RNA sequence: GGCCCAUUCGGGUCUUGUAAUUGGAAUGAGUACAAUGUAAAUACCUUAACGAGGAACAAUUGGAGGGCAAGUCUGGUGCCAG
């Protein structure tokens, strides 16, 4: 919920470490009738797979929680993603500044507070 | 050339399987064997590494993400191999299985590396590369700069310039035809024309701390890493 | 029952469909890029106005706002990595200065022609929808599919493809076969 | 509304006035009288054509619609068959 | 087309110094002054005269804008017989020996050049022709060569920079004539290239305003030439 | 609907070759010169008022 | 053009092209048959 | 000698190819004027009407009708006066603004028109390839601009 | 010069052959401000070369 | 001051070069001073590379007298054998010409070195 | 500043054994 | 000969038209041998053979104009008009 997705974008250039790029074919969703998968989309599948190795059988997925998992993460793709790359969080209203926000009690809230972060 | 891959017997070296490429831009330019392993694997000029097991004499999988014809690939005890698309200007590390790609490139440029000292030739391509280690491994590139790198960083930890020297300058009988010695120095035009040696091997004993480079320069220097692996000297 | 679900449309029509200069301009698009019917261009238009919309609101915000330096910045990395927008113009008034026929030269049509691999738009399309295109390792029989330019690198004939190193066609050897006998 | 806030209306065909008319597609020709299932209300009504008024006879079920004047009213289906539908033989009336 | 053992029909133009051959094609078509050699190659017309042999030169609208803008159909020109005229940008006599033969002997051109590479053959070139004369200097330094212009009835721009707007308007305060011509030949590509064809050639008419150019006409070189047109003018210092 | 746009769009470029003069490739060979011939009295040029 | 093919004229030239003739030839047939 | 003058190379049949972002805008007094009336201050209101960063323009003729106006249009001639405001210089004796900016649109197919003057958007429209633009209801309207 | 055959199937290769290298002198004359024959007579021996090849 | 002028500095060459390579690959590379002659007799070119290095210099003044006539843009890179390389070609190459085509796939970035080569002019 | 002031929120808001590591462990003693 | 502008008269522009003949390639819907998939089975994915000139392997809807008879009607100042 904290976590919003530009600011890992700006992390990425900044980490200084590489980003584990995948294939390039191996990236559309299904011979270009889906776009190329989001970063996202590349993380919760490996999830699954990460998910599926240890327990050693594959999950199914209900008939009803197919109904708000695969269209809806599919039509803010043709929506949102073009080119694989997402532009929903760009439309979306959010308070991208309390995400950063040094809101924790570990705050600047009397002159002593912010000296000692000099030191 | 020949797009082809044609495997040999030891012994008496004789044909025993030949395994086309299947495409037209396919010339092998660098193979590697996986350490202690029937897996080979043929880097080619049409931008893809195939993969190969020889004992099954039968194509494995093909790999993608380069940029450039790929000139070098080395391999290790592990399935890790490391390649470069020289023009590209990118060193760049596989797994198979996963068939996920690490991207490691250069950045230096001219301008800032003089500011920094107050001959510098942009890279132009990354020619070689050898495994010094399953996370370490080392490149040459066309300016004459040796590069080592790290899995943790994407750019050179440490960068060693012009490692074989500056080619020499040409001479100024053959700048010109004209008679005056004077007129023929100025096409000379100093030491812009002059470049640098380019990298044209270069290898590392596994898991050692000493590697080698070559060029026609007209000799072959033997380098040393350092201790914590951050640096290197001749 | 248990939850419904969102969706969204990817076009909208224009505001008056009928204005002269705009069937006109229909007309060029289509005729240069091949493009079937008028619904790809009310895609195109509806992205690149939400893209304008966006940008527009960020040159609004004062310069060093989090918001504007965010999602400005985020805004030009993604038209960067798809190709419109080119590495010396990163700066939003530049995103302002964008137009359509950008996106629709980042169709992969337009590459399949551009390329050298089909002598006519028309002719790409043929190509892409029968699978004879392959995007590096994989084959695309979409038109539409926007190409990166780590993607536009990779274009190439598909290995199954006839063109690409399989066998001939299902008329080549049949004639084959006909004049054998 | 001509229709008091229907789009469409029913009506019982009661003649055709102008069959006797000389001029072949005449306006005349065209006009039938149709009396409204609702209220008993006679009116009248264009047809297709003088092809389309030979699809419609006596004692049939008419669909009305809006469109000679004082006449406001267009005959859109016969016994719940198009009359356009009729017209391009697609289809045959029931009777 | 205009092949070696034809004949043509050789008729002035409704411009003087310029002649049309007629024919199955139709040339634009100029008098030599140095009758017997081509400058660039260019194709040359014989006519008996009473009896001596004249002869003439062909103008390539591709090769010269100017012959393009005649092609185009320019309604005024300054360039004439008898008047005195300014070239700039002479790169070499593929343009210049044309309005040199515009002119006359009566008149002289006054080519104007940068680079040495191109001066040696303007300068040979300007052997053949005793009234061009070749001075190979900045045009955007008027000044420096100011000792070698006598004054000019008209001044053409050849010149391909972003700032040829004040190359043309440095010289013309100099040595063009109240009432003078000014022709000007504008790239859009060369000035700018990220904003469209049109829009750079609505501000190079601009600056002609306030350095006290009143402009005349603008030609398009459309099939000659992309993204070009040629700018008339009459400067008014008044 | 598209060999019918094909059609139509190769067809309004060749109206608009006749509306105007079009850069096609520019001199292509020896200069044969003007093919349609050249008009003495008609200037295309635009006159600024 | 070869020697043999420069005439004084343009009009004899014409003449030299047998294409010209028979494009020459045909019309005028249809031309006096429709008078 | 008889003068037929070309049509724009930047205009493909009644489509124009050439006007692209940023626009050049001309503006009409009456445009200021009607502007102030509702409220709707200069270059924003061609940003969110048009999407795109617009380049105004104004005459020495609209400059110098605007003066003539008198004390009633103050706030007028000042905002005419706003540094975003380019000046266009004319070299032509009359001060009728209207024939100056039909002569530029037809001289140049670059420009938008900016004006809500009856006789002029009537004159314009038989200009091809030209784009209008208006204020009415509460914000700025574009008739013939196809990039919208 | 193939209308006096200066340069001048064998025979056709030496000639297109001697013209590239008259095509190259040629520059090294006009484009020198005080040309030498130093390149002139290393470039005619390479024609001698190619003519015991042929 | 140099026949050899202007020279390209280090940053330039690799973005040409960048050039050669790519439009090698889509058929829009006429390499060689011959062929380069060629390209601007037809008027086809949107610029020559050449090389500084080459021995003599001499052997390629030819090609700016048609470059400057035509207005073609032109820049020389310090080393033929680089330029080479980037033709995708066995030898070294001491000039080479990109040919007009604004239906090529690779507009953009041709028009990108254009606008610096004419700056270094 | 602003990046790192995030960062410090993430620590803030996401004897040293970890279960899965040692369910782990003994699938790979059972490899 | 084709096209464009124009109430008016006319003006502007050039590689075009076929309601002509002809060649070799590509592949999808279909016809479908298999395996896989699964409690079993359907479906999905993958995959042998066959599969186009009227490619008759024959998508529609709406609108604007025509023109034709030893044809029919109505009104007229003939051969006209509706």
């Amino acid at each position: 919920k904290s976590r919003m997705q530009a600011m890992e974008e700006y992390i990425r250039e900044s980490s200084d470490q590489p980003d584990w790029s995948a294939s390039i074919g191996a990236d559309i969703v299904n011979h270009g009738r889906g776009g190329i998968k989001s970063l996202r989309d590349t993380e919760k599948e490996r999830r699954v797979t990460s998910f599926e190795e240890d327990n050693f059988t594959r999950l199914n997925i209900t008939n009803k929680a197919e109904k708000r998992k695969q269209k809806q993460r599919e039509r803010n793709a043709r929506m949102n993603v073009i080119g694989g790359e997402d532009f929903g969080i760009f439309s979306s209203k959010r308070k991208l500044e309390d995400s950063t926000s040094r809101r924790g009690a570990k705050k600047t809230r009397s002159a002593w507070d912010r000296a000692q972060r000099r030191l | 050339r020949d797009r082809k891959l044609i495997v040999w017997s030891t012994e008496s070296l004789s044909p025993v399987k030949v395994i086309p490429t299947k495409d037209r831009r396919g010339e092998v330019l660098s193979l590697a064997f996986r350490k202690n392993s029937d897996q080979l694997y043929a880097s080619c000029a049409d931008f893809k590494i195939r993969t190969y097991s020889i004992n099954q004499f039968s194509q494995l999988e093909i790999l993608y993400g380069h940029h450039d014809i790929v000139e070098d690939i080395s391999a290790l005890a592990m399935e890790r191999c490391v390649t470069v698309g020289a023009r590209d200007r990118t060193a760049m590390l596989w797994k198979i299985p996963d068939e996920t790609r690490l991207t490691f490139r250069g950045g230096d440029e001219p301008q800032k590396l003089l500011r920094r000292w107050m001959l510098f030739f942009c890279e132009g391509s990354i020619d070689v590369v050898s495994m010094v280690d399953d996370f370490h491994f080392i490149t040459g590139s066309d300016n004459g700069n040796i590069c080592l790198w790290s899995l943790a960083k994407k750019k050179p930890i440490f960068t060693e310039r012009i490692a074989h020297g500056i080619l020499p300058e040409p001479s100024f009988n053959d700048i010109s035809g004209e008679t005056d010695e004077e007129l023929r120095k100025r096409q000379l035009q100093g030491k812009k024309l002059l470049q640098p040696f380019w990298i044209t091997s270069l290898y590392a004993i596994p898991y050692s701390n000493v590697f080698i480079s070559g060029s026609w320069s007209g000799s072959l220097k033997v380098w040393k890493i350092s201790d914590n692996l951050r640096s290197f000297e001749l | 029952p248990r939850a419904p679900r969102t969706y969204s449309k990817t076009y909208s029509t224009p505001k008056r469909p009928y204005e002269s200069s705009r069937l006109d301009a229909e007309l060029k698009l289509a005729g240069e890029f091949g493009l079937k019917n008028k619904k790809e261009i009310y895609r195109i238009s509806f992205q690149l106005s939400k893209i304008r919309r966006a940008a527009r609101d960020l040159l609004t915000r004062d310069e060093k706002d989090p918001k504007r330096l965010f999602e400005g910045n985020a805004l030009i990395r993604r038209l960067v990595r798809v190709g419109v927008l080119s590495e010396d113009k990163k700066k939003l008034d530049y995103v302002l200065a964008l137009k359509v026929e950008d996106f629709l030269e980042r169709r992969l049509q337009t590459q399949v022609y551009k390329l050298g691999l089909a002598k006519s738009v028309h002719h790409a399309r043929v190509l892409i929808t029968q699978r004879h295109i392959a995007v590096g390792k994989q084959i695309v029989n979409i038109p539409s599919f926007m190409v990166r330019l780590d993607s536009e690198k990779h274009i190439d004939f598909a290995p199954t493809s006839p063109f690409g190193g399989a066998r001939p066609g299902r008329v080549a050897r049949r004639n084959a076969a006909r004049k054998a006998e | 509304s001509p229709f008091g806030g229907s789009s469409h209306a029913k009506g019982i065909v009661l003649e055709k006035l102008g069959i006797e008319s000389k001029q072949p597609n005449s306006a005349i020709r065209k006009c039938v009288r149709v009396q409204l299932i609702k209220n008993g209300k006679k009116v009248t009504a264009f047809v297709p054509n003088d092809g389309c008024l030979n699809f419609v006879d006596e004692n049939d079920e008419v669909l009305l619609a809006g469109f000679i004047p004082g006449v406001r009213f267009k005959v859109v289906k016969v016994s719940g068959v198009s009359l356009l539908a009729l017209w391009k033989e697609k289809k045959e009336k029931p009777r | 087309g205009a092949r070696g053992g034809a004949k043509v029909v050789i008729e002035p133009h409704r411009h003087a110094g310029v002649y049309i051959a007629r024919g199955k094609e139709d040339l634009l078509v100029t008098k030599n002054m140095a009758p017997g050699e081509s400058v660039y190659g260019e194709k040359r017309i014989s006519v008996e005269e009473p009896p001596t042999k004249v002869e003439y030169r062909v103008w390539n609208p591709f090769r010269s804008k100017l012959a393009a803008g005649i092609m185009g159909g320019l309604d005024e020109l300054f360039i004439a017989p008898g008047k005195k005229v300014l070239y700039l940008g002479a790169a070499s006599g593929t343009s210049v020996s044309h309005v040199s033969d515009v002119v006359g002997p009566e008149g002289v051109v006054y080519a104007v050049e940068f680079s040495h590479r191109p001066g040696r053959e303007l300068i040979s070139m300007a052997k053949k022709r005793p009234n061009i004369i070749p001075i190979i200097e900045d045009a955007r330094h008027p000044q420096k060569y100011r000792m070698l212009i006598g004054m000019v009835d008209c001044v053409f721009a050849d010149v391909a920079q972003p700032d040829q707007a004040r190359i043309i308007a440095l010289n013309s305060h100099m040595f063009l004539k109240d009432q003078g011509g000014v022709v000007i030949s504008i790239k859009a590509n060369c000035i700018d290239s990220t904003v469209d064809a049109e829009t750079v050639f609505a501000r190079e008419v601009q600056k002609l305003r306030e350095e006290r150019i009143k402009p005349l006409e603008q030609l398009t070189l459309e099939p000659y030439e992309r993204d070009h047109c040629i700018v008339v003018g009459r400067y008014m210092r008044s | 609907s598209r060999v019918k746009k094909r059609k139509k769009y190769q067809k309004a470029q060749k109206k608009l070759k006749s509306v105007r003069a079009v850069y096609s490739g520019g001199q292509s060979g020896v200069y044969e010169g003007e093919k349609t011939g050249i008009k003495k009295g008609l200037t295309r040029s635009v006159k600024f008022k | 053009m070869n020697r043999k093919e420069r005439k004084s004229t343009i009009l004899e030239t014409l003449m030299g092209d047998e294409a010209s003739n028979k494009y020459f030839k045909r019309k005028y047939n249809e031309i006096q048959e429709k008078s | 000698t008889r003068n037929i003058p070309q049509v724009s190379s930047a205009l493909f049949f009644q489509y124009n190819q050439a006007i692209k972002p940023p626009y050049q805008v001309l503006i009409d007094t009456n445009f200021i004027n009607f502007s102030i009336q509702k409220k709707v201050d200069i270059v924003r209101g061609m940003m969110d009407c048009l999407l795109a960063k617009c380049n105004p323009l104004i005459t020495d003729c609209v400059m110098a009708e605007l003066e003539k106006l008198g004390p009633k249009y103050r706030i007028a001639l000042k905002l005419a006066r706003d540094p975003r405001i380019k000046r266009l210089s004319c070299s032509h004796k009359g001060t009728y603004a209207d024939d100056c900016l039909v002569h530029r649109v037809l001289q140049h197919k670059c420009y938008i028109v900016a004006t809500n003057d009856a006789g002029l958007k009537q004159r314009i429209r038989k200009i091809p390839g030209i784009p209008l633009m208006s204020v009415g209801g509460h914000a700025y309207v574009i008739e013939k601009l196809p990039d919208v | 010069g193939a209308e006096k055959a200066l340069f001048r199937k064998n025979k056709g290769r030496i000639s297109r052959y001697l013209a590239n290298k008259c095509s190259m002198a040629s520059r090294i004359d006009n484009y020198s401000e005080e040309p030498s024959n130093v390149f002139g007579s290393v470039l005619k021996k390479q024609v001698e070369q190619r003519l015991e090849f042929y | 001051n140099p026949k050899a002028f202007p020279l390209a500095d280090a940053a330039l060459t690799q973005q040409i070069l960048d050039v050669v390579q790519q439009a090698a690959n889509l058929r829009q590379l006429k390499k060689g001073a011959n062929e380069a002659t060629k390209t601007l007799n037809r008027g086809i070119s949107e610029f020559i590379i050449m090389a500084a290095d080459c021995e003599p210099i001499e052997i390629l003044l030819h090609l700016p007298l048609l470059c400057e006539d035509k207005n073609v843009p032109y820049v020389f890179v310090p080393s033929r054998v680089a330029l080479g390389r980037a033709c995708g070609v066995s030898r070294p190459v001491i000039a080479a010409s990109i040919t007009t085509n604004d239906a090529s796939a690779i507009k953009t970035q041709i028009y990108a070195v254009k606008d610096k080569i004419e700056t270094l002019l | 500043r602003l990046a790192k002031q995030y960062l410090e929120n993430l620590k803030s808001e996401a004897n040293n054994f970890d279960a899965g590591d040692l369910d782990k462990d003994i699938i790979a003693s059972r490899l």
